[PDB]
Formats: structure tokens, C-alpha cells, sequence
């Protein structure tokens, strides 16, 4: 069994909250990790994603503001948000999965996230 | 219809091959002048890449290893080809019947694509063509094959077949892993091409263990190979075809004559220093062999040198094209790592001029040993700015192909195909039949990279699936748990592969597995990429198998049992330089 335990979260002044996963289980190393976001009467959004060859990929509004990456020895994602503003001020989910899609249906690939607890991320001004 | 018969394909690779590398240098240059584009060439390239494999049947020009093939005899060689098409026309079948029902299921359910916003039954109908025309070139050929051999032999090639597949349904259930290696094996060492032994060894496990559903096979064929990283091979290799084919190598061999033809052995010193230049074009190790091979080596026989030091020299310096960027086996880590490719480029330059470096040292060495000279000449400011200003358009791809991704300006795909378009142009206006068998020839060539990607792919998914690289990597760092003593392990691991087993091959199937462990230990992945690379280089010059000392061996008619023992010395030569990439990283990664 998987059991995502986010860390670092709190509430923040623009400082930053330095985001940290670890993910605790009988796996190995996960393929890879990212980041989603979900706003208050929002959706549950994409933030950031880290391949296990360093490949980042992140959101159009994320680009270049947060930076992720990852300790394979403790099995840690980080996600060093910065610059932050009160246009996000969303929970933030620390999600994981393999390598591969898990299934495919009508020639598309689909992704089975692992879903962490979350931590609320709140900036005030 | 003798046109249809034959040459039916090859227009549409010429016209498709054409596209993308338009199409993605249109994008490219609107994009920095200043993205449904890439659908379409995505969409293409993955038309070209399928339609290619029919013409790789019929010129019977798959890549395979044939260790034990040629110590065969003849007529146990022609049993070993009516199998092959047996055994790649199971394949083909099977993804033809599941690609069928694939698009009648789309055709029930519409589902369009982003940005195109085609159906997706449309770009899916590569996988029925393809595998269409590929199961009828099978049947022709299986049909010359057979005339050929005969009614006996043909019954025994069948009947062999038969009891090979014959397990798969008599069991109900075996072990994946056995199933998956042991029938991986047993395709490679019979002949069949890497490419399909990887597939029908990850079909056969789906069949009797159960893997994955048997409807994903056509699934992940197309969207393994769906990505725009991995377009950067096609690129690179018809700006190497239409670039190596030119004839600007004999350009380049007169500026490296011009460099270091003074100093004694300069001839061989020229070798090295034109294999280097040229390594910066190419992206393939013998396209360098070849390239360089066919002017240097007569030359130098002719200058004096011993014919077979020639070879040796030459198959070792040509291994430094995969270093230098481009290079195939950097895109295809690249993408099967999902690490880097503006990384791992910049990473093996600094471990290619030590190649070089070592290789011209050991050439003075023995040059001055044995009283060999180069050419007299006058050489001087006047003569080196003329033989530069020759080489121009020799000296202008580096620059693109370097300038493009290390100053962060262009994606590594971007790069590539600007360099195809360049070939192009400097491979019509400046040397139609001939023209258009180089665009087959350049879209046959990637063919046969990409469906080894896309059936590794589904060989690395069955093989993850089983937790496969944990299994792998709880036993080293049991055995032990130093970074160095492991670093050691799979550098020695790959010599022992490079001897055995193509670079690309061996970097699909590996990395899978490989990669994790490496990683747990705090390897940078980038660093275990020029590792890797280095590594199965030298496996180019490495008996039996090497990849490089075959086209030397021909260009000079040498015997490869004693042309082996004359690039030994460079081979350990290499090994210095591969120990000091690996437990160094601080060099080799200066830029990456
Ligand atoms: C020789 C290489 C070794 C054999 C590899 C295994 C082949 C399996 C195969 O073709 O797939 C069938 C799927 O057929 C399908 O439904 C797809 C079409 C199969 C066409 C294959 C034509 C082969 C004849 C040409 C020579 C399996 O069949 P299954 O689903 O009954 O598997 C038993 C379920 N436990
Ligand atoms: C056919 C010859 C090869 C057979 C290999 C074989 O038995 O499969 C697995 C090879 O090892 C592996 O688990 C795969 C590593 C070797 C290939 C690289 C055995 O693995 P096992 O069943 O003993 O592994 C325990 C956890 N599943
Ligand atoms: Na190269």
C-alpha cells in the first residue's frame, strides 16, 4: 500500500512554502510525481510533474514560478513554490504514479494517480 | 503493375518524409520569427514510420544479429529465413486484427483529437495499412523463400514454428518473466529482427500469462512512438544520409590533413581529426565508418601504413560520431529514459575529445615508433583559411545543431529537423532518381529505430508490470550498496553486452531496468546516460559483433580475427577514457 504524506504546508505571508512529499510503501521508486492544486469552487487542477529522468513539465500559470524535483534515495518530491500571490491560494495534492499508462481504452492512455491527503496553502496579501 | 509491386510504398515515404521535416521547420521558424502543426507531423511521422517497414521486408534489410546465422550453413541459413517471415507474420497478423476491431470501436464511439480535431479512427488507419502491406511483403517473400528452399525444408521451417508457439496455448498459465526472456532469446539468436523479437517475446507473454490485455498491443504501438522527442531520429538521420552521401568528406579529411598532416603519423593524426569533425555531422558511428572509411583508409595503405593499423584506426575514431552530438543513441535514451536530450548532447562531447585525444596520442606514438610520416606540404595561414572556406558547408551544421540547444534558442526535434532541411538543400543545389532513393533510404533507416522503440516500449511496460527493476535492484544493493562498486558493476555489465548486442538495442531493453537502481544510489540519470552511451561506443570496436570494425573490414578486405587483435590497444585506450567519465562526473557534465 501507498500512503503519500505531504509536508512543509501551512499558511504563508511573498515567501515561499518549499513543498515537500514523501511517499511511503513497499514500491521502490516511483516513475513519477506532481503536483495538483484544487481552489476552493474549483477543479482539481495540474501544478507540476517531475519525470524519473528530471523531466519537468508544469501548468501554463506555473511555468517558471515553481520549480519541482526529487530525492530518489528518500523517495521525496518537492515542489520550491516561490513568488507566490493571492491568485493561488489552493490545497495542493501530491500525486504519484508509474511509469506507463495503467490502462488504454479507444487508443488512448490513461493515468492511475496515487492521491496524497494534501495541505492547505494559504497567503494572505 | 510492376511499379506497384515493387516501389508501391516508397512514394509516400518520399512525400511524407518530405512533409514533416517541412512541416516541423515551418513551425520551427514562424515559431522564432514570431501548434496544431504538430499533430499533423506527429501524425505523418507515424504514417511514414509503419509504411517504411514493408520496404525493410523486401530489401530483407531488417536489423538483426546474426552471431550465429552466418556460422550457420546454407541451408540451415534458408530455414532460418522462412521462420523469420513466419515469426514476423505472426506479429503483423495479430496487430492487423486488433487494429481492425481498435478502429471499429473508434467508429462507434466518435473521439476527436486537440488540436486537428480528426477522429481518432482516422490517423489509427496506419496500423491496419501498415500492418496490411507489411503481412502481404511477408507473403511474397515467404513465397520466393520457399521455392528457394523446397518442400522439405519448407515443412521443417513450419513444423519448427509450430513447436516454437506451441507452449503458449498448450499452457494455461506459465510465469511471465520466463516466457517474456526466454522467447526474447531464442527470437534474437534465430535471426529475427530485434525489433519484432522484442514484440512477439511481449506478445507471447500477453498470450499465456496475461500481462496486458491483448487489445493494448495496437493501442501502445501508436501512442508508444506519439511523442515529438522522439522525431528527432528521423531528422538526424536524413541530414547524416544526405550529408554523408555528398561527398563534403573529402572536404573535411583535406582540412584535417591541413591540421595535423605536419607531425609524424600525421595521416593518422588526419583520420582522427576528420572521423571528429564528421562526428559533429553524423549521428551514427558506422555513417562515420563508412563516410571516412572509404577515402582514409585507401589513402593510407597507399602512403605506406600497414592496411589493417588503417582499419583499426579508423572503425575506434569513427566511434566518436555517437558522442558528439548528434548521435542516435543519445535520442534514443533520451526518450525511453525521459531524461534529457539537451543534456546528454553536451554531456558526451567532453568524453569524445578525450577519445580523441587519447586515440591521436596512441597514432604518434605508434607512428613514430614505426618511422611512419605524412605527406610535405606548405602549409601555412593562406592554405588552412582556403581549406575552411572548401569545408564551409561541412562547418555550418555544428553550428545549428549546438547553437540550437546548448544557447537554449531551439528543442532538440527542432534542431533536428532544421538540420534535415539543411541537408536537403546542400544535398540537391550543391552536387531526381537518385534524390528520390536517398529520401527512401534516409525513411527506411529511421524505420528501423522507431518500431524498435515502439515494441521495446511494450517490452518495457510487461517488464515494469512485474516489477522487474525493483527485483533488479534490491539484489545489487544487497550485494552490495557503494556507489562506485555499483557504477562499476553495470559499466562492466554493458562491456560484456557491447560485445554481444546492437547500442540501440541494448539501450531499450536496458534502461528500464537499469535506470531506477542507478538513480536509488544518487546517479545523476543524465550522467548515467553519457555512462551508458560510452560504454556500448566502445562496444562498436569490440569482436564479435562490432558494428564498426564490419564496414572497416570491408572498405580494406582485412580479416577480422586479425584486425581485432591491431585495435585492441585502442580499446583499452577508450576504457581509460570511460573510467574517467564514469567516476568523475565533474568533466563529463561540465555543460550538461
Ligand atoms: C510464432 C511466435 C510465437 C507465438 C506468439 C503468440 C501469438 C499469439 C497471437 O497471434 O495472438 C492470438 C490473438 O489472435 C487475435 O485475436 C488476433 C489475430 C491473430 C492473428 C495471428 C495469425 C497467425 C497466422 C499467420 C502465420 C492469441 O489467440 P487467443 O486470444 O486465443 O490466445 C489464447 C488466449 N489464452
Ligand atoms: C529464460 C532464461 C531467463 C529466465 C529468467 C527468470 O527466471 O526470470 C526472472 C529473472 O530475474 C528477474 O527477476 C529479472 C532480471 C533478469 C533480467 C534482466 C526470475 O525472477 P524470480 O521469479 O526469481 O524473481 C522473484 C520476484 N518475482
Ligand atoms: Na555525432
Amino acid at each position: 500500500q501507498v500512503s503519500l504524506q505531504e509536508s512543509g504546508g501551512g499558511l504563508v505571508q511573498g515567501g515561499s512554502l518549499r513543498l515537500s512529499c514523501a511517499a511511503s510503501g513497499n514500491i521502490f521508486l516511483w516513475a513519477n510525481m506532481g503536483w495538483y492544486r484544487q481552489a476552493p469552487g474549483k477543479e482539481r487542477e495540474f501544478v507540476a510533474s517531475i519525470s524519473l529522468g528530471a523531466n519537468t513539465n508544469y501548468a501554463d500559470s506555473v511555468k517558471g514560478r515553481f520549480t519541482i524535483s526529487r530525492d530518489n534515495a528518500k523517495n521525496t518530491v518537492y515542489l520550491q513554490m516561490n513568488s507566490l500571490k493571492q491568485e493561488d491560494t489552493a490545497v495542493y495534492y501530491c500525486a504519484v504514479w508509474a511509469r506507463y499508462p495503467s490502462t488504454y481504452y479507444l487508443g488512448r492512455g490513461y493515468d492511475y494517480l496515487y492521491w496524497g491527503q494534501g495541505t492547505q496553502v494559504t497567503v494572505s496579501s | 503493375l510492376g511499379w506497384l509491386d515493387a516501389n508501391f510504398e516508397k512514394p509516400f515515404l518520399v512525400a511524407g518524409m518530405l512533409a514533416i521535416i517541412f512541416i516541423i521547420t515551418f513551425q520551427t521558424l514562424y515559431r522564432y520569427i514570431g501548434v496544431w502543426t504538430e499533430e499533423m507531423a506527429r501524425f505523418i511521422f507515424i504514417w511514414i514510420s509503419y509504411l517504411a517497414v514493408p520496404v525493410a521486408i523486401k530489401n530483407r534489410s531488417s536489423i538483426r544479429v546474426d552471431i550465429i546465422f552466418d556460422r550457420l550453413p546454407v541451408r540451415f541459413q534458408n530455414i532460418s529465413w522462412i521462420i523469420v517471415d513466419v515469426c514476423f507474420l505472426t506479429l503483423a497478423a495479430t496487430v492487423l486484427w486488433q487494429s481492425l476491431d481498435l478502429i471499429k470501436m473508434q467508429l462507434t464511439y466518435p473521439q476527436t483529437s486537440p488540436a486537428l480535431q480528426l477522429p481518432y479512427y482516422i490517423p489509427y488507419l496506419v496500423l491496419p495499412v501498415s500492418f496490411g502491406l507489411m503481412a502481404v511483403r511477408l507473403l511474397q517473400d515467404l513465397a520466393g523463400q520457399v521455392r528457394i528452399c523446397g518442400a522439405a525444408d519448407t515443412v521443417i521451417g513450419l513444423i519448427l514454428c509450430a513447436v516454437l508457439a506451441a507452449p503458449l496455448f498448450i499452457a494455461d498459465y506459465i510465469d511471465p518473466l520466463p516466457v517474456l526472456f526466454g522467447y526474447f532469446a531464442l527470437f534474437l539468436v534465430v535471426g529475427v529482427p530485434i525489433a519484432i523479437g522484442l514484440g512477439l517475446a511481449a506478445l507471447a507473454t500477453i498470450v499465456a500469462a496475461g500481462s496486458l490485455p491483448i487489445d493494448y498491443v495496437a493501442q501502445i504501438a501508436f501512442t508508444s512512438i506519439d511523442s515529438f522527442p522522439i522525431m528527432a531520429i528521423p531528422f538526424f538521420i536524413a541530414a547524416g544520409v544526405f550529408m554523408g552521401a555528398g561527398g563534403l568528406s573529402r572536404r573535411l579529411l583535406n582540412l584535417a590533413d591541413e591540421m595535423l598532416g605536419a607531425l609524424p603519423g600525421g595521416m593518422a593524426l588526419a583520420t582522427i581529426g576528420t572521423c571528429m569533425f564528421f562526428a559533429a555531422i553524423s549521428g551514427s558511428g558506422p555513417a562515420t565508418v563508412a563516410a571516412i572509411g572509404s577515402l582514409t583508409i585507401p589513402a593510407m595503405v597507399e602512403r605506406g601504413y600497414c592496411k589493417y593499423f588503417s582499419a583499426a584506426i579508423v572503425a575506434a575514431a569513427g566511434a566518436i560520431g555517437v558522442m558528439i552530438p548528434p548521435s542516435n543513441p543519445f535520442v534514443v535514451y533520451g526518450v525511453s529514459a525521459q531524461a534529457s536530450i539537451g543534456k546528454l548532447f553536451m554531456g558526451g562531447i567532453v568524453p569524445g575529445l578525450l577519445t580523441g585525444l587519447a586515440l591521436m596520442a596512441y597514432s604518434y606514438w605508434y607512428s613514430k615508433k614505426r618511422g611512419w610520416k605524412g605527406e610535405v606540404r606548405d602549409r601555412n595561414l593562406k592554405t588552412f583559411m582556403h581549406a575552411v572556406w572548401e569545408a564551409k558547408w561541412a562547418l555550418m551544421v555544428p553550428v545549428i545543431v549546438l547553437g540550437g540547444i546548448y544557447g537554449g534558442i531551439m528543442t532538440p526535434t527542432e534542431a533536428a529537423a532544421l538540420a534535415a532541411f539543411y541537408g536537403l538543400i546542400i544535398g540537391c543545389f550543391v552536387h531526381c532518381g537518385s534524390f528520390y532513393d536517398c529520401v527512401v533510404e534516409a525513411a527506411g533507416t529511421s524505420a528501423m529505430v522507431i518500431v524498435l522503440m515502439s515494441m521495446a516500449t511494450i517490452f518495457g511496460n510487461i517488464m515494469t508490470i512485474e516489477e522487474v527493476p525493483t527485483t533488479i535492484a534490491q539484489a545489487m544493493l544487497g550485494l552490495t550498496t557503494d556507489k562506485i562498486a555499483i557504477l562499476l558493476m553495470i559499466n562492466v555489465l554493458l562491456l560484456i553486452i557491447g560485445t554481444f548486442m546492437e547500442a540501440l538495442a541494448a539501450i531499450v531493453i536496458l534502461t528500464p531496468i537499469l535506470l531506477p537502481i542507478v538513480l536509488k544510489v544518487g546517479v545523476d540519470p543524465v550522467h548515467f546516460g553519457i555512462i551508458m552511451v560510452v560504454n556500448l561506443a566502445i562496444g562498436f570496436v569490440t569482436p564479435p559483433v562490432g558494428v564498426n570494425l564490419f564496414v572497416a573490414s570491408g572498405v580494406a578486405n582485412a580479416k577480422i580475427e586479425q584486425l581485432s587483435k591491431v585495435v585492441l590497444p585502442l580499446i583499452a585506450l577508450m576504457l581509460a577514457v570511460l573510467l574517467i567519465t564514469t567516476y568523475v562526473p565533474a568533466i563529463p557534465m561540465f555543460f550538461a
